[PDB]
């Protein structure tokens, strides 16, 4: 005969959904990692042997927490900087002079308020050609008859570091360490860990930059990849490098519209009048992409694949909208998807409304000229259409969060159930 | 190499179509660029306009509604016209070969380039007088020497326009030669003199006029 | 009527500056415009001087974003005495049609010369048409500030004096012309025409006499 | 070198003895005994493993015994049955041939 | 020896590696606003919630205190009719979590109702001279 | 608790070899043992040996560790519970006395002295 026992502490977990929290290096920053608790000096890498787990990366919650994460940082660090709404008024735009007659950048006189309704200024500004819309000479700023327009302060850095993620006492999250997973189903030599690795909040469209390199061969991931209307992240066993420039020397002056409102605008350039652009080497994307190219044909039944451009997106979605040293640059990316290096003309917008909001317009301070930005493309965000006997894969973007999907793919919540209960052959007495 | 030789009127009134001619002999026209320029006393250089290979022109903005310049590829003549012109216009008119000049600083795909213009080799450039006056040859009168050593001279008394060529013995004796630069008298002519520090004869030639005339010095 | 005038003495280096300055990445043209004669081109990119040129004319090159284009000239001779242009291409102003503001060089320390004075008496074919022109021809002297006097006999003239100014020759000198017109009764009277020029704080005569 | 009990016959209901011993190389004290149904032809199934523990899907039917020089298998209440002698880290020893 | 190793090991393996998942339990596997301030207490005090509400069933029970805990419920055989080394040397934690599930509430509140009785048993006991 | 399923009729002639396949499903391949078992009629049945897919120990019966060897193939797994691997086995020097029916056996426990029993069996492949 046999009776029930109580073990307590049996390697038994549940499902998901708590309260992550945040954790950062040794140490200003805009992701509030000043308030981050100081992430554990060495991790605690452990194997969970014989421990196959099924994950479900476009089914996680650590990606709809993390997004909900950086749209309540950006609200919550944007509340005591100066708000561009006096700044809409009457913009008398005009040109900036250069030699070349084969524009970009418009000169704008307008006038602020300095000390409330007394004496007023007529100060001018240099203001991109995608900041300003006409009214017909007339012109004002793109985002004012949508709604609020502010400005984020200049004594943050909106630059991606390092974001470990942990999950609380008594859960943990899994760690998928098969280097050809999916990104669901099933996976063997699954690991435990108690805070994700450091991940960088990078926000960008088409590619995919300072992310995690794949290992081994080239790995794809989606849904229902029959399914053209899904959306397809591509992963990159070799990075491939893309340097952006902005080769202006911008001026930047302190406008005030009192009391402590300053507004900084763009002042002059000092210099030549050269366009924005991302340089990549031609010879490590023709076989990069000849490689994904591979991989494609290997997940359809041998039907050559091309690539297109964009449809009908936005700004933000046709072209490879992401962010350098500061400012917000929008490539045109129909050279990559038509022996020496290739470069795109890349745009530049100051008003932006970034996760497509509304009432959102950010306004992004100039920098003092000659910015460059070393990055790594390591993925791809591709999508299709329709439904003859070839395939075009368009690149896209629109949703963020698979950005955050795209490094949280092998992780999943687990709570504990420390209680097991099981029959043994013990009593007790009266 | 390239040799150039302006070959103009002299004195055109105003409000007339004012004709120009520049010769040249070792280069080609259909290859370079040729540029006029005019310096005008009182005033600084006037670069008026130039020609490309591809025969295309463009001018000056002050004087862009007037100056016309052609190109015949016959020989090595380049013309120029200018119409309606006043007596702001009387200057020295020069002829130069102008070379391209392309000054990158960014990526030729994005522009980012202008192209500057720059000539290297010049012309002696003719006179040009703007005036309702007319033309009158000069007066050829020889100035006897008069016993270390001695000097004799060549009078050239009231001519109109500037200027006049002089020479000693049809360009043999050419030690010595000092021609002085003329007077506007207040009658409206100029009047310059020459002077030599076998027998001398005095050579001027009188082009706006065409009046060549000879004269020998003897006490 | 736009000149900027220059002092710069001799033997030493010159450091003639560029008017309009440079708004951007600029390729400038230095031209050496002598007065009514052919201008000589000595910088045509920045730093480029074409086959004849010596080395003692060089510009600044735009390398680096914030220099400014001057033209030294080392070693001055008298020769290097005259107006001097900066032609401004940049990539910030479109098509320059003019030249920039003439630069009057001025050497300062060359040796005076006295002139050298010959006076002329009437032609004789001019006295044959009933005019007589008295010729003062001064030539090989520096600085050009002679001022001439015509004295009839003992007493002054001045009229009907129609004197030049100073031209500079090929030797680096000046030389001015002197003209009096005389009627064959006027000259002919007189004992004796002077023609005296005073230079520096000295004066030189020459004398011709109806014979 | 494992011996069996030959041939036995049995009734209807009643219970009928299988043996299985042999030398103290292969039996019996320091070994353990399992037991299989085994049609000649078809796929066997393990009956009885580890002396008398039965295995899993087996009517309590089953039993067994074992002594210091023997192990019996009893049926309760056809074709063929085999016998092994095994230990932890070796493999199995066979027996002979025992129809019931 | 780690967090959770025996995971994928047999109950018997497991049984004896229970007290690394039960030492990590209120410590991780080793004044601000809302953002990550109050973000992370809440996540704490979940940390807790989840931990006195294992501590309370083991105190209803007679395990206060014990990582195995022996009882006097008897093992019905409707829960689970397998071998005794087919649970211990055979079957993993969760894979064996699965099959109880339909009845691991039915023995939590047998578990308590013998405990009661074995309290009121050792105070009738204890009554005694 | 699973199903094992071998290969057809694969018969040659003596001095040769062959290969039997053996697959799994329905339950973790790297779990258990995979024993095989032969049954010539002159003989009796005769055990032949056990692998474990997890670490790839062997343990082969003396006779046949000279003309016997096999091998695993690693797992594909499908769920957290359930698996599909592969176990096949190859034997030289065959003469007319190597004739029978060949067995792929699961193995009974994880676990104790009872680990690598056969537990599960399959179809049977025969031999010349
Ligand atoms: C991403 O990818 C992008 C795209 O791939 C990439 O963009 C690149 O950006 C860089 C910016 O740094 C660009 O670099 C610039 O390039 C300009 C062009 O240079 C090329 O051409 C010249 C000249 O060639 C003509 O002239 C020579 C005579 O000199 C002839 O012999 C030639 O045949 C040719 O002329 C014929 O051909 C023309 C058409 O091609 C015809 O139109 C013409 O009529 C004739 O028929 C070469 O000399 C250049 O370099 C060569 O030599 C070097 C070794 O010295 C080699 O390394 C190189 O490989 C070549 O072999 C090159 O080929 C440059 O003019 C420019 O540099 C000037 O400008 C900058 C800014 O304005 C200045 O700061 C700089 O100092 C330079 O100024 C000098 O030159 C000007 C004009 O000559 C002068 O006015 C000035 O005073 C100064 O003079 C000095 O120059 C020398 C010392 O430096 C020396 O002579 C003297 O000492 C003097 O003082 C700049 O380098 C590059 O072009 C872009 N790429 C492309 C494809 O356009 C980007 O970088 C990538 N990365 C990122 C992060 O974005
Ligand atoms: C993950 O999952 C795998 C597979 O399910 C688990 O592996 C199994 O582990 C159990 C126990 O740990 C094993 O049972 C034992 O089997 C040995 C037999 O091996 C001996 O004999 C071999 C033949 O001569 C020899 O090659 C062996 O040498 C090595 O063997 C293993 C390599 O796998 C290694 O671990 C050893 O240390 C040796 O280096 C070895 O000599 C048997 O001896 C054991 O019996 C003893 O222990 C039991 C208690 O377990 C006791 O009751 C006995 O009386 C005796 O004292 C025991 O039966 C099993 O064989 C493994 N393989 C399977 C099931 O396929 C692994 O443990 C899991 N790990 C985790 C972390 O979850
Ligand atoms: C994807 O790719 C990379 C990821 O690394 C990013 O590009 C890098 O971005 C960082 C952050 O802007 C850059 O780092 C900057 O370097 C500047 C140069 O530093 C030199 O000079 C200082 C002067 O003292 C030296 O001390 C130093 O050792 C270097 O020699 C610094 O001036 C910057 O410092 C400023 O910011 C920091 C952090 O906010 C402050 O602490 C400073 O006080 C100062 O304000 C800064 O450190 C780096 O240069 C970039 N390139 C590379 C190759 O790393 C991309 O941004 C990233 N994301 C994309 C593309 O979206
Ligand atoms: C955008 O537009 C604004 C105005 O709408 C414009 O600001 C103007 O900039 C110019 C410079 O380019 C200023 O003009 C200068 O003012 C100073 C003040 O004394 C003068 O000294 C300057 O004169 C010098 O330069 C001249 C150049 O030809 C010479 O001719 C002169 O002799 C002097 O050397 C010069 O006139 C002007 O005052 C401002 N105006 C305002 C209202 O700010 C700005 O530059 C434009 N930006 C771009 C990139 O185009
Ligand atoms: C786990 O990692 C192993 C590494 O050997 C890898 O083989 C598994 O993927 C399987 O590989 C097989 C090749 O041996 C292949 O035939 C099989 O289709 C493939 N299965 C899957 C699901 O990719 C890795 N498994 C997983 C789930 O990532
Ligand atoms: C805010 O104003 C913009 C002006 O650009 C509106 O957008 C344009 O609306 C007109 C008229 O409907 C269209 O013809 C253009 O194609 C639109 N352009 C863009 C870029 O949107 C916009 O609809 C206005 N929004 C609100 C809320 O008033
Ligand atoms: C870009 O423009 C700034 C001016 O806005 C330049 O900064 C100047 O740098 C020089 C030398 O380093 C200093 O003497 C000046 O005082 C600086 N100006 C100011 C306003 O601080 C800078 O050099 C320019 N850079 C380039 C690459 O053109
Ligand atoms: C982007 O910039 C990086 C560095 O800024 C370049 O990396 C170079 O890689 C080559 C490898 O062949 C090295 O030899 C060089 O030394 C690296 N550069 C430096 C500065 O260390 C990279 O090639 C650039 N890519 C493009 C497309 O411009
Ligand atoms: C990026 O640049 C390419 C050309 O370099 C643009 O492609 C052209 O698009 C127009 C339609 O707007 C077509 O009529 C042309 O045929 C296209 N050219 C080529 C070569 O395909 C493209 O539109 C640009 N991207 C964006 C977002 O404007
Ligand atoms: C972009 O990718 C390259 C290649 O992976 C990185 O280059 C490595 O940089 C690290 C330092 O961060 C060095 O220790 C390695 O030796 C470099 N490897 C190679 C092959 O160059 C580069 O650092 C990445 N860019 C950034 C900003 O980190
Ligand atoms: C804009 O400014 C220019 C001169 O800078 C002026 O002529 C024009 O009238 C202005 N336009 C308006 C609408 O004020
Ligand atoms: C406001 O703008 C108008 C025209 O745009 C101008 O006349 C007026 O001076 C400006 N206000 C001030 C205070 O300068
Ligand atoms: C499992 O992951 C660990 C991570 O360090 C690695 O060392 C090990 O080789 C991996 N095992 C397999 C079978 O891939
Ligand atoms: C990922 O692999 C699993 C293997 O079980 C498969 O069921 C699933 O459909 C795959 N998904 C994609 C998007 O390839
Ligand atoms: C994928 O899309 C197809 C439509 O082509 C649909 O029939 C199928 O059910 C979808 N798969 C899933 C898992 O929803
Ligand atoms: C990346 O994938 C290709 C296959 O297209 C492979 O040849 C290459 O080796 C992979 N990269 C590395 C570093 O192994
Ligand atoms: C400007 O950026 C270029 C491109 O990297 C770099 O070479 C140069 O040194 C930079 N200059 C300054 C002053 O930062
Ligand atoms: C076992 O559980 C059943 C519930 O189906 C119940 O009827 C029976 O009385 C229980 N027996 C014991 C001994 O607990
Ligand atoms: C639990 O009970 C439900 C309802 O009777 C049944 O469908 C399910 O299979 C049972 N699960 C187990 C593991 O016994």
């Amino acid at each position: 005969n046999l009776w029930v026992t109580v073990y307590y502490g049996v390697p038994v977990w549940k499902e998901a959904k708590t309260t992550l929290f945040c954790a950062s290096d040794a140490k200003h920053n805009v992701w509030a990692t000043h308030a981050c608790v100081p992430t554990d000096p060495n991790p605690q890498e452990m194997v969970l042997e014989n421990v196959t787990e099924n994950f479900n990366m476009w089914k996680n919650d650590m990606v709809d927490q993390m997004h909900e994460d950086i749209i309540s940082l950006w609200d919550q660090s944007l509340k005591p900087c100066v708000k561009l709404t006096p700044l809409c008024v009457t913009l008398n735009c005009t040109n900036v002079n250069v030699t070349n007659t084969n524009e970009e950048m418009k000169n704008c006189s307008f006038n602020t308020t300095t000390e409330i309704r007394d004496k007023k200024q007529k100060e001018y500004a240099l203001f991109y050609r995608l900041d300003i819309v006409p009214l017909n000479s007339e012109y004002r700023l793109i985002n004012c008859n949508t709604s609020t327009i502010t400005q984020i302060c200049p004594k943050v850095s909106f630059d991606p570091i390092p974001i470990h993620y942990c999950a609380p006492a008594g859960y943990a999250i899994l760690k998928c360490n098969n280097k050809t997973f999916n990104g669901t189903g099933p996976c063997n030599n699954v690991s435990t860990v108690q805070c994700t690795h450091g991940i960088k909040p990078v926000v960008s469209t088409q590619l995919l930059l300072n992310g995690s390199l794949a290992e081994e061969e080239i790995i794809i991931r989606s849904e229902n990849l029959t399914d053209n209307a899904k959306t397809i992240i591509v992963h990159l066993n070799e990075s491939v490098e893309i340097n952006c420039t902005r080769p202006n020397n911008n001026t930047r002056k302190s406008i005030r519209i009192g009391p402590g409102q300053t507004f900084y605008a763009t002042g002059d350039i000092i210099g030549d009048i050269r366009q924005a652009h991302c340089n990549i080497s031609e010879a490590k994307w023709n076989k990069t992409l000849q490689r994904v190219k591979k991989k494609l044909k290997e997940h359809f039944p041998n039907k050559t694949i091309k690539f297109a451009p964009s449809s009908g997106g936005d700004l933000e979605i046709t072209t490879h909208s992401f962010n350098c040293r500061g400012e917000f640059f929008y490539c045109n990316t129909s050279k990559l998807f038509n022996n020496s290096t290739i470069t795109l003309p890349c745009r530049i917008k100051q008003i932006i409304n970034m996760w497509q909001e509304v009432g959102r317009a950010m306004y992004a301070p100039p920098i003092a000229g000659n910015i460059t930005c070393k990055s790594n493309i390591t993925g791809l965000l591709l999508t299709r259409d329709g439904g003859n006997n070839t395939e075009t894969f368009r690149p896209g973007g629109g949703d963020m969060r698979d950005n955050w999907r795209s490094e949280l793919y092998k992780y999943k919540v687990v709570e504990i159930k420390p209680l097991g209960i099981a029959p043994t052959k013990c009593k007790r007495r009266v | 190499q390239v040799q150039l030789q302006e070959s103009g009127p002299g004195l055109v009134k105003p409000s007339e179509t004012l004709s120009l001619t520049c010769t040249v002999s070792g280069g080609s026209i259909s290859n370079y660029y040729w540029s006029w320029i005019r310096q005008s006393p009182g005033k600084g250089l006037e670069w008026i306009g130039y020609i490309s290979d591809s025969e295309s022109t463009n001018y000056n903005p002050s004087l862009k509604s007037r100056v016309i310049i052609s190109v015949d590829t016959s020989k090595n003549q380049l013309s120029l016209k200018l119409n309606s012109v006043t007596a702001a216009d009387s200057a020295i008119y020069y002829c130069a070969r102008a070379q391209q000049g392309k000054r990158i600083y960014g990526m030729v795909s994005f522009g980012e380039f202008f192209y500057y213009y720059y000539m290297d080799v010049w012309g002696k450039g003719t006179t040009v007088t703007v005036s309702s006056a007319s033309t009158k040859g000069p007066s050829v009168f020889p100035l006897a020497p008069s016993s270390g050593t001695a000097a004799l001279g060549c009078l050239v008394k009231d001519y109109f326009p500037e200027p006049v060529t002089v020479s000693w013995n049809s360009g043999a004796l050419t030690s010595g030669v000092h021609t002085f630069p003329a007077v506007l008298q207040s009658s409206g002519l100029y009047s310059l003199s020459s002077v030599v520090t076998q027998t001398y004869i005095c050579n001027v030639n009188h082009k706006p006029s065409n009046t060549k005339v000879d004269k020998k010095v003897e006490p | 009527s736009y000149v900027r005038p220059l002092s710069v003495a001799l033997g030493e280096t010159a450091s003639i500056s560029c008017g309009r300055q440079a708004l951007g990445s600029r390729a400038v043209q230095w031209y050496q415009h002598r007065p009514g004669q052919a201008p000589i081109l000595l910088i045509y990119n920045n730093q480029d001087r074409p086959s004849g040129i010596p080395e003692r004319f060089s510009g600044t090159p735009d390398i680096n974003f914030g220099t400014r284009a001057t033209l030294t000239i080392s070693g001055v001779e008298a020769g290097d005495e005259a107006d001097y242009y900066c032609h401004m291409w940049d990539s910030r102003s479109g098509f320059s049609w003019s030249f920039g503001g003439a630069t009057r060089l001025t050497v300062l320390g060359q040796p005076k010369a006295a002139p050298s004075v010959t006076l002329f008496p009437p032609s004789s074919e001019e006295l044959q048409a009933n005019k007589a022109t008295l010729v003062c021809l001064i030539s090989d002297f520096y600085p050009g500030a002679v001022t001439v006097a015509w004295k009839a006999d003992s007493s002054p003239v001045k009229a009907g004096v129609e004197t030049t100014t100073p031209s500079k020759q090929s030797n680096n000198k000046y030389a001015a012309s002197s003209y009096l017109s005389l009627t064959p009764m006027q000259w002919k009277m007189h004992k004796s025409y002077s023609c005296q020029v005073t230079h520096e704080g000295s004066t030189v005569e020459k004398t011709v006499a109806p014979t | 070198v494992l011996t069996q009990s030959a041939s036995v016959s049995g009734s209807l209901g009643q219970s009928v003895t299988i043996s299985c011993t042999g030398p103290n190389s292969v039996c019996c004290s320091h070994k353990s005994i399992s037991w299989y149904q085994w049609p000649p032809g078809r796929a066997p199934t393990l009956i009885i493993y580890e002396d008398n523990e039965r295995a899993p899907g087996i009517s309590p039917r089953f039993s067994g015994y074992k002594s210091y020089w023997s192990a019996y298998l009893t049926i309760s209440d056809e074709t063929t049955y085999y016998c092994c002698s095994y230990t932890h880290n070796s493999g199995c020893v066979f027996g002979t041939g025992t129809k019931v | 020896l780690g967090f959770l190793g025996a995971a994928g090991s047999t109950m018997g393996a497991a049984s004896n590696t229970l007290t690394v998942q039960a030492r990590q339990l209120l410590s991780g596997i080793v004044l601000q606003l809302t953002v990550w301030g109050f973000k992370q207490l809440q996540a704490r005090v979940l940390a807790i919630e989840r931990y006195l509400e294992v501590q309370q069933l083991l105190g209803i029970w007679g395990c206060s205190g014990k990582l195995i805990c022996c009882t006097a419920v008897p093992w019905n055989s409707s829960w689970s009719n397998k071998s005794q080394e087919d649970i211990w040397d055979n079957m993993t934690w969760m894979q064996w979590d699965r099959e109880i599930s339909n009845y691991t509430d039915t023995i939590y509140r047998l578990l308590e109702e013998s405990q009661f009785q074995q309290e009121i048993n050792e105070k009738d006991l204890l009554a005694l001279d | 608790q699973g199903q094992l399923v071998q290969s057809g009729a694969t018969t040659t002639k003596p001095g040769s070899s062959v290969k039997i396949s053996c697959k799994t499903s329905g339950y973790r391949f790297n779990f258990y043992h995979i024993n095989w078992i032969r049954q010539t009629a002159g003989r009796g049945p005769e055990w032949m040996g056990w692998i474990s897919p997890y670490s790839g120990d062997k343990n082969l019966a003396p006779a046949f560790q000279d003309r016997v060897i096999m091998t695993t193939d690693t797992e594909v797994p499908v769920t957290s519970f359930t698996s599909t691997g592969a176990a096949y086995m190859e034997i030289r020097n065959l003469t007319s006395d190597d004739t029978g029916t060949y067995f792929c056996a699961k193995g009974l426990l994880r676990d104790g002295s009872s680990t690598w029993l056969p537990y599960l069996w399959g179809q049977g492949t025969l031999l010349t």
